[PDB]
RNA sequence: ACUAACCAUCUAGUAGCUGGUUACCGCCGAAGUUUCCCUCAGGAUAGCAGUGUCGACCUUCAGUUUUAUGAGGUAAAGCGAAUGAACUUUAAAUAUGUAAGAAGCCCUUGUUACUUAACUGAACGUGGGUCGAAUGUAUCGACACUAGUGGGCCAUUUUUGGUAAGCAGAACUGGCGAUGCGGGAUGAACCGAA
RNA sequence: CCUUUAGUCCCUCGAAAUUUGAGGCUAGAGGAGAAAAGUUACCACAGGGAUAACUGGCUUGUGGCGGCCAAGCGUAGCGACGUCGCUUCGGCUCUUCCUAUCAUACCG
């Protein structure tokens, strides 16, 4: 049993999206989290996984929700960083 | 020498025990021809294992560390010394002490 | 120093670069060039296992490679042989080509006048 | 596989270099030691405590003085 | 005996014990006998002996 | 919704493992190893032994000496030679690599697409001159095919390192492994001798 | 850019007065690149290599280290006796042997 990360294998197209793909050996650019909504999807993300199997219906639904909302902040936000940094 | 602390992982599975722990040691000062028991400050280096030195090992040709302020002597800058390097010339293992000469 | 393939060469072995430094048991050896290249030098060494002669092939640096002169005698030899045996026939008379494995001396006298021995002693006391 | 392949028949041989080194290491060690005794004694010129820095670099720096 | 010589008393046809030859004295064959000393007696025949 | 026992047969189930494997005499007779591939107890090649064919007829070869020349200038003598292991006229002991013919060396001028300022060099050709140390030789080489082998133990010498002393590792050679006999009162490692 | 080394006591800054510290100068040493890389007589796990394991004229009553002295060896180094300096276990047993003898015998 050995790694993929220590192999040089290939990244493969599939339903979930490949994106831009980084070239190997080379700068792959830090990019920063420090919002506080920035901070809130990947904490969402993280309490969702570890509560793990919910048996109401209801809550699973607002689980999920909750990611949606904090998504939706987080998308809001850096939209309205671009406008002032396009602008200003 | 400090009679508690905490070790890291590393060294937490050596044991040294009591019965082989040594605080002096006779120091013999070749220039003032004379021997006094003087504590032990700290091994500096054990020339036959790194892992020794650490451990506080004292073996034969081991650098040590002592106090010299009794003896009394003089620097260039008019100061008393408070410690120098001192070489042991026998086995304490062997035999049941520590013999060192200063290096001076 | 500029050597051809084919030339029996020597190998020295000096301390002064480490670069390219064979075993003991290679130095000082004697043997011929196969391959030549702008630094290294490839040659064949035949070492006995216990009778038969294995070929190593090392390579060794210009620092360590010098011609040899085994041969040197051979062409010399050779060269009288004809010088000779060419004047043998002019004039008529035999002449010797093959060389003898130093004979043993013959009987002569040594005079003692003038030379009178000296008489030695086990442990010279002087 | 090929590794461990030299691994396999190199392992005595790298065994013995392993020990004449460390005998090597103490000798030069006791040298040094052994030199520094000369030194003091021949003459020398030191502070109240040692130096603080290891029994390495410390020993480098004084000989290098003279 | 060592390999070397062990071929020096094969070329003097030396193969048993008590076998004898006549050689004549040179440096190439002095030197020969020099090596298989712990193995031969030799010396200088006369006459009768012949 | 899902997923015990005995009898006969498939079955003489699957082993690399254990034990065993059947007259005599003669002849020839080993290896315990280099190298390469591969991790699954292994294969290939070469070496040793043998058979067949072909080519040469001691033709030719050789764990040897001599000669010439390297790496060892290591000892020694002197400094009424100079200079000062690191000095030298000379030079030890000691092993040790290479070479010693017509399967050879040089010269020569014809060509060449190579090369040169050039018929100039190099290659391809022509001709010229006691066969060029000793000793031994119970033959040498080439090709094809076939079976058993892939360990090591001890000792000398040299050498690397270490211990209070032990000791551990390399190189050569030798003894034992496939060996009987004489001696050491006896006997894997000793001496003599097969 | 700082730190070390040697130098002219060559310039500046700070301090105290009857001297210093820090910079500056001369030339030696340290510090393709945010992807990862190197390194350890260390630890944990997995695996591999050398190895069945030790001692057999073994053991016993007088310490080690440093100096002084020291016949020699040798032509500086090794150097004893002394002196100075610093201090698994317990019980059970029978027969015989040993002496390194507790007692009984005899001696100084």
């Amino acid at each position: 049993v050995y790694s993929e990360k220590e192999l040089g294998i290939p990244q493969l197209n599939t339903v979930t999206p490949v994106g831009v793909t980084k070239p190997k050996g080379k700068k792959k650019g830090k990019v920063f989290v420090d919002d506080r909504e920035s901070m809130n999807t990947i904490l969402a993300m993280v309490e969702a996984e570890k509560q793990g199997q919910i048996e109401s219906k209801i809550m699973r639904a607002r689980q999920l929700e909750e990611i949606r909302e904090a998504r939706r902040i987080e998308a809001e936000k850096k939209e309205a960083e671009r406008k002032a940094l396009l602008e200003n | 020498g400090p009679d508690f602390t905490r070790r890291p992982v590393k060294y937490e599975r050596f044991i040294r025990p009591m019965g082989l722990r040594y605080k002096k040691a006779n120091v013999t000062h070749p220039t003032l021809n004379v021997t006094v028991q003087l504590p032990i400050l700290s091994v500096k280096k054990n020339p036959s294992n790194p892992l020794y030195t650490q451990l506080g090992v004292l073996t034969k040709g081991t650098i040590i560390e002592v106090n010299v302020s009794d003896l009394g002597i003089v620097t260039a800058s008019g100061k008393i010394a408070w410690g120098r390097y001192a070489q042991i010339t026998n086995n304490p293992e062997n035999d049941g002490c520590v013999n060192a000469v200063l290096l001076v | 120093r500029t050597y051809r393939v084919g030339d029996i060469v020597d190998i020295k072995v000096n301390g002064a670069v480490q670069k390219g430094m064979p075993h003991k048991f290679y130095h000082g050896k004697t043997g011929v060039v196969y391959n030549v290249t702008k630094s290294a030098v490839g040659v064949i060494v035949y070492k006995r296992v216990k009778h038969r002669y294995i070929e190593k092939r090392i390579n060794v640096r210009i620092e360590h490679v010098k011609p040899s002169r085994s041969r040197e005698d051979f062409l010399r030899r050779v060269k009288e042989n004809a010088e000779l045996k060419k004047k043998a026939k002019a004039e008529g008379v035999p002449v010797q080509l093959k060389r003898q494995p130093a004979m043993p001396r013959e009987a002569h006298t040594v005079s003692i006048a003038d030379n009178k021995p000296v008489t030695l002693a086990p442990v010279a006391y002087e | 596989a090929r590794k461990q392949r030299d691994l396999k028949k190199f392992g005595k041989a790298v065994q013995v270099q392993k020990q004449l080194e460390r005998a090597k290491q103490k000798r030069e060690a006791l040298d040094k030691i052994n030199q520094l005794k000369r030194k003091r004694a021949e003459g020398g010129a030191l502070g109240a405590t040692e130096a603080d820095d290891p029994f390495d670099v410390a020993v480098d720096n004084e000989l290098s003085r003279d | 005996i060592p390999p070397k010589p062990r071929k020096i008393l094969q070329l003097l046809r030396l193969r048993q014990i008590n076998n004898g030859v006549f050689v004549k004295v040179t440096k190439a064959t002095a030197e020969m006998i020099k090596i298989v000393e712990p193995w031969v007696a030799y010396g200088y025949p006369n006459l009768k002996s012949v």
